[PDB]
RNA sequence: AGAACCUUACCUGGUCUUGACAUCCACGGAAGUUUUCAGAGAUGAGAAUGUGCCUUCGGGAACCGUGAGACAGGUGCUGCAUGGCUGUCGUCAGCUCGUGUUGUGAAAUGUUGGGUUAAGUCCCGCAACGAGCGCAACCCUUAUCCUUUGUUGCCAGCGGUCCGGCCGGGAACUCAAAGGAGACUGCCAGUGAUAAACUGGAGGAAGGUGGGGAUGACGUCAAGUCAUCAUGGCCCUUACGACCAGGGCUACACACGUGCUACAAUGGCGCAUACAAAGAGAAGCGACCUCGCGAGAGCAAGCGGACCUCAUAAAGUGCGUCGUAGUCCGGAUUGGAGUCUGCAACUCGACUCCAUGAAGUCGGAAUCGCUAGUAAUCGUGGAUCAGAAUGCCACGGUGAAUACGU
C-alpha cells in the first residue's frame, strides 16, 4: 500500500481545523500579543510532530513535502500525467 | 536622492522615500519631521503639494543634513587638531549612543567592518 | 533558562561539539554565541567562541547543568 | 413578480442562507412581507449527479433554499443600511428576475 | 437632455456627462493640458474620438475609474458612443454598423489562465 | 506511451465517476481518507465474486453504492450470505446504513473485464494466445460492438525479448469524447514475467 | 512547487536492535495527561493524576511496557525485464488496410499531378474506389448583437444628492451569464482547363482555419524514470534497518548554462496627477487609529467572500536639477542600530535605515530569440510560503519594422 507510511503531512495540520476559526474573534486579547508571551507562546515547542509550522504539503500518493493547495488540495505538478482527468481550475501548465 | 540629498528607495510612498535626507536620525528624526509637518495619513491620491513649498523652507531655515553633520562630527575637530578627545572619541568607535566599540556594536567605524 | 521549559542549545557549539564530546578534540570553531549552556559531560574544557573580542575561558562543573555561557564568560569591556 | 435563480453549494451554508439572506433588509420601514411557506423546492445549477441510462431518475442534489421576496417599495435610510452586511449566511445570491 | 452614460474598458467604471455648454472638462479631476493637450496623452487617448464628435465640442465631467491610457481613450469612446442614445436615438444601429460601440481589439486580449502574453512565448525563451 | 486513460476523459460524459463531488472545503482529507478506504477494502476479498463493477458515489455526505454482477451462480454463494457480510462491514466502516444495490448483468460479451480476464486465464492455462485473442474479437463483433481493439505484452517463454500486438479490427475513435468507449486494462503473472492484456471496446453509439 | 534542527535520500557521533513503519502471538491492565533525574535529543531510572465502554468478567474491541517467532523494509543493484509516464523527430503532415487494376513475380497504384497550401485539411484530374488511424471542427476563451437578468456592481431618467451615485428605483445600459446567431468562398467581377483555387471589390465588428489554445499518430532512441509509484530477478533481517543530534546539496582553484541588476539623462530626484485585471484568503488579509525614515509592532471592523484586505498602479506628463559625471546610475561587497517569522537561524531566515558608491559608461571571437499586439518592455499579484525569488504561474499598462525571396 505505503499510503500509510507516507501520511506523514496528513495527521500534522488535520487537528486544528476548527480550532481557531470562531475562538480568534472572541479570545482576540490572547490571540494577539499584547506587547511577550515569551512562556506561553513557546508551547508549541512541546509538540514535535504536528504543529501548524510543521505544514509540509500534504501527499498520501508520495509523501513529498510538494504538491497541494489549500484552496483545494488538487496537483500542480502531476497534471502532466493527469491533464484529463479535469482537476485544474485556475492552475494549468503554461503553454498557450 | 532629494533637492539636496542622496539615498533614493525605489518604489515606496511620499513619507518612505521624502524623508530619507540624512539630517533624520535616531534622536534628532523629531525635530526635522517637526519642522518638515507631514506625516503618514495622506495617501497617494491625498498627497498634496505642501511638501514641495515647505522643503525649500526646511532645507534653508533648518540646519542642512550636510552641514549639520560636519559641525557635529567634523568641524569639532577639523579646525581643533589638538590632543582634545572630544574629536577623537567620535572617531574611536567607543559609546557614543550606548555601542560598545567591539563586541557586536562596531557602529561608529563607518563601512561594514568585522 | 531564557525558554522557561524545555531548555534548548543553539547550533554554534553543537556544531562541533556533539562531536568532540566522544572523538576527542576539533580544531577551534567560530562561534560567535552568546546564549549557550554548559554540560557536565564537558567538566574541565571549553568551548571557543568569538564573542567579537577573543577567546573566552568557560569554567564549568557537575553542579552547573544550565548555566550559560555568556555568564561564565565575561566578555563585554566598555572603555 | 419576482424569480430568483437560486445556486445551492451546500448543507451548512443553506441552513442559515435560507433565511438570512434577507432578514437583515427590513428593521422597520421595510415592504418585504416575511418568510412564505414555501414547499420542498429543487433548485440547483444544471447539473445532475449522475446522469445514466434512466432518464427518468434523474437524480439532482437536494438542497433546502428559500428564494427571495423583498418585493420593498420604500426602504428608510438605517432599516438597509447593511442590506448585505452580513456575518452568516454563506451562500448569498439574490438574483431577482422581472 | 442631459445625456449621462458610464461606458469602461477593462472593467471601468467612468461616470461621462455631455449636456450643451460647460466648457470646463473635468477628466476624474484632472486638467484640459493633462490629458487632452500639449502632452503625451495630446491625441493618443483620443485617436477614435477624431472620428466621431469632438471632445472639446461636448463637455465631459468624467470620473474615469479604470483601464490603462488607451484603456481610458476606449472606456470614454464607449461611454460618450452608449451616451448619445438620448441624443440620436437611432444611433443603436448606425454606431452599430459605424464600428463606434465594438469594443476594439486595440487592446490585451482577454484570456483564460494562460501564458505571460497568451500569444508568444515569454522573456524566458531559453528551453 | 502517450496514451491517456478513456475512462479519465470521460469525467464529463454520463458514464459512471470514480471520485467527483463538491462540498465544504474542510472537509476534502476526510472524505478522501473514507472514498479510499471504502473502494480499496470492497474489492480485495472479492476474488471469487466477479462482480461486473462496484461504483462509490459521495455527492453531498450521502452513499449510493452501485454493484452489478456478472454470474449469479458465482455470486450467490452461500444463500447470499457473504453478499450481507459484506454489506454489514462496509456498513460500518462508514459508520450509516449504506443504500446497497445490487442489479443483474448478462451477455459476458461486451464487458472488458470479463474478456480480459477470460483472455488472462487461456495464457495461463499454457495454451495459444493468437487463437484466443481472434476468438474474443469475432465474439464481440458477432454479439453487435461494431468496433474492437486488443493488444497484450511480451515475455513469452524464456525469452527476456518482448513484442506487442494489436491486432484490431473495426471502429475505435478514442480521440472523440461521443464514443462512450469501454477499457479495462488486466495483468497476469506467468511463468517467466507478467504479461498486460488491455481492451478497447466500441459498444454502439450514443 | 519553495533547503535553520526536522527537512534530505550523505557523512560523523550517541542510541534502539520483532522495532522507529504495518499484521499476527504471551502477560496483565485502558489510555491520555502533569512533573521530575541524566541526557544535545534519542532514550534509560521513574513516580503519580490515573483507570471511558464491553467484560455468557477471559481479557480483548483499543492503547500501555517487555519478550520469541512468521516478520516488515531499505531514495540499496538491475528502464541494458517491465507497467505507467515523459523528452525526441513533431502541430511534422504522417501511418496502413479491404476490394479492384497492372506485373510470371517481388511489388506498384490508391497515398506520383494542379491549386489551396499550415497541410494524406479540401476540391479537381486520375485504375482506381472506399475504409481504419492521424489533421481540421466537433472542446475552452475572445471579434458583434440577441433571449433571459440586477445583488453588493453601473448609476440612463425620477427625490434630495448620506456628490462616491448612498438609499429606493431602471434593469435602457457599461460589467456579469442559463442559450444562440453572426464568417460560413456568403456574394460582384476577373486570373485560372469552364473545374478547383486564387485575385480585385463589396457586405458586415469579423475574407479566405477572424485571433489564441486541449487534442502529438505508425513509430522513435537498450532514451530517462525500480529517486514519484508499482515492478521480475539480486542480499539480509540483533540489518549496507532505523530514531536522534551537527553539518550539505549554497563550501572552492577555476569554467560552463540561465535569468536578474545595471552600465542612465529615452534616466534619477521630490512635488501635483488619473491610470488594471485575473486571482488569493473565519489557523487570513488585516480597514482605521499611534510610532518606527522604515522592518513591523500595540488596537482593530469586515468577510465565509459581484460585500473586507493585498491594491496603490508603472514606465508618463508640467515643475528644478546634473549634461555625462565609476555618476543622486548601479547595487554586490565587507558592520551597526535594529523589527518580524520561527524554541533556536554565522555555514543555512527574511526585511528597513546609516555606512558601503566597486566591476560595469552597451560588451570581442561570435552566437541565439522575433512574425501583430510581434519584439520591446513597465510593473501587479497569486500557487509554492514556519519561512526565503532574479525561479515558476497569472494579470494587465503601452507598443513598430523586417516575411521581396528558395
Amino acid at each position: 500500500a505505503k499510503q500509510s507510511m507516507k501520511a506523514r503531512e496528513v495527521k500534522r495540520v488535520a487537528l486544528a481545523d476548527k480550532y481557531f476559526a470562531k475562538r480568534a474573534e472572541l479570545k482576540a486579547i490572547i490571540s494577539d500579543v499584547n506587547a511577550r508571551w515569551n512562556a506561553v507562546l513557546k508551547l508549541q515547542t512541546l509538540p514535535r510532530d504536528s504543529s501548524p509550522s510543521r505544514q509540509r504539503n500534504r501527499c498520501r500518493q508520495t509523501g513529498r513535502p510538494h504538491g497541494f493547495l489549500r484552496k483545494f488540495g488538487l496537483s500542480r505538478i502531476k497534471v502532466r500525467e493527469a491533464a484529463m482527468r479535469g482537476e485544474i481550475p485556475g492552475l494549468k501548465k503554461a503553454s498557450w | 536622492a532629494r533637492i539636496a540629498g542622496i539615498n533614493i528607495p525605489d518604489h515606496k510612498h511620499a513619507v518612505i522615500a521624502l524623508t530619507s535626507i540624512y539630517g533624520v536620525g535616531k534622536t534628532r528624526s523629531k525635530a526635522i519631521l517637526a519642522a518638515a509637518g507631514i506625516a503618514e495619513d495622506v495617501k497617494i491620491s491625498e498627497l498634496s503639494e505642501g511638501q514641495i513649498d515647505t522643503l525649500r523652507d526646511e532645507v534653508a531655515k533648518f540646519v542642512v543634513e550636510g552641514d549639520l553633520r560636519r559641525e557635529i562630527s567634523m568641524s569639532i575637530k577639523r579646525l581643533m587638531d589638538l590632543g582634545c578627545y572630544r574629536g577623537l572619541r567620535h572617531r574611536r568607535g567607543l559609546p557614543v549612543r550606548g555601542q560598545r566599540t567591539k563586541t557586536n556594536a562596531r557602529t561608529r567605524k563607518g563601512p561594514r567592518k568585522p | 533558562r531564557s525558554l522557561k521549559k524545555g531548555p534548548f542549545i543553539d547550533l554554534h557549539l553543537l556544531k562541533k561539539v556533539e562531536k568532540a564530546v566522544e572523538s576527542g578534540d576539533k580544531k577551534p570553531l567560530r562561534t560567535w554565541s552568546r546564549r549557550s549552556t554548559i554540560f557536565p559531560n564537558m567538566i574541565g574544557l571549553t568551548i571557543a567562541v568569538h564573542n567579537g573580542r577573543q577567546h573566552v575561558p568557560v569554567f564549568v562543573t557537575d553542579e552547573m547543568v544550565g548555566h550559560k555561557l555568556g555568564e561564565f564568560a565575561p566578555t563585554r569591556t566598555y572603555r | 413578480r419576482i424569480r430568483i435563480r437560486l445556486k445551492a453549494f451546500d448543507h451548512r451554508l443553506i441552513d442559515q442562507a435560507t433565511a438570512e439572506i434577507v432578514e437583515t433588509a427590513k428593521r422597520t420601514g421595510a415592504q418585504v412581507r416575511g418568510p412564505i411557506p414555501l414547499p420542498t423546492r429543487k433548485e440547483r445549477f444544471t447539473v445532475l449527479i449522475s446522469p445514466h441510462v434512466n432518464k427518468d431518475a434523474r437524480d439532482q442534489y437536494e438542497i433546502r433554499t428559500h428564494l427571495r421576496l423583498v418585493d420593498i417599495v420604500e426602504p428608510t435610510e438605517k432599516t438597509v443600511d447593511a442590506l448585505m452586511r452580513l456575518d452568516l449566511a454563506a451562500g448569498v445570491d439574490v438574483q431577482i428576475s422581472l | 437632455n442631459q445625456y449621462y452614460g458610464t461606458g469602461r474598458r477593462k472593467s471601468s467604471a467612468a461616470r461621462v456627462f455631455i449636456k450643451p455648454g460647460n466648457g470646463k472638462i473635468v477628466i476624474n479631476q484632472r486638467s484640459l493640458e493633462q490629458y487632452f493637450g500639449r502632452e503625451t496623452a495630446r491625441m493618443v487617448v483620443r485617436q477614435p474620438l477624431e472620428l466621431v464628435d469632438m471632445v472639446e465640442k461636448l463637455d465631459l465631467y468624467i470620473t474615469v475609474k479604470g483601464g490603462g491610457i488607451s484603456g481610458q481613450a476606449g472606456a470614454i469612446r464607449h461611454g460618450i458612443t452608449r451616451a448619445l442614445m438620448e441624443y440620436d436615438e437611432s444611433l443603436r444601429s448606425e454606431l452599430r454598423k459605424a464600428g463606434f460601440v465594438t469594443r476594439d481589439a486595440r487592446q490585451v486580449e482577454r484570456k483564460k489562465v494562460g501564458l505571460r502574453k497568451a500569444r508568444r512565448r515569454p522573456q524566458f525563451s531559453k528551453r | 506511451g502517450q496514451k491517456v486513460h478513456p475512462n479519465g476523459i470521460r469525467l464529463g460524459i454520463v458514464k459512471p465517476w470514480n471520485s467527483t463531488w463538491f462540498a465544504n472545503t474542510k472537509e476534502f482529507a476526510d472524505n478522501l481518507d473514507s472514498d479510499f478506504k471504502v473502494r480499496q477494502y470492497l474489492t480485495k476479498e472479492l476474488a471469487k465474486a466477479s462482480v461486473s463493477r462496484i461504483v462509490i458515489e459521495r455527492p453531498a455526505k450521502s452513499i449510493r453504492v452501485t454493484i452489478h454482477t456478472a454470474r449469479p451462480g458465482i455470486v450467490i454463494g452461500k444463500k447470499g450470505e457473504d453478499v450481507e457480510k459484506l454489506r454489514k462491514v462496509v456498513a460500518d466502516i462508514a459508520g450509516v446504513p449504506a443504500q446497497i444495490n445490487i442489479a443483474e448483468v448478462r451477455k459476458p460479451e461486451l464487458d472488458a473485464k470479463l474478456v480480459a480476464d477470460s483472455i488472462t486465464s487461456q495464457l495461463e492455462r499454457r495454451v495459444m494466445f493468437r487463437r484466443a485473442m481472434k476468438r474474443a474479437v469475432q465474439n464481440a463483433m458477432r454479439l453487435g460492438a461494431k468496433g474492437i481493439k486488443v493488444e497484450v505484452s511480451g515475455r513469452l517463454g524464456g525469452a527476456e525479448i518482448a513484442r506487442t500486438e494489436w491486432y484490431r479490427e473495426g471502429r475505435v475513435p478514442l480521440h472523440t469524447l461521443r464514443a462512450d468507449i469501454d477499457y479495462n486494462t488486466s495483468e497476469a503473472h506467468t511463468t517467466y514475467g507478467v504479461i498486460g492484456v488491455k481492451v478497447w471496446i466500441f459498444k454502439g453509439e450514443i
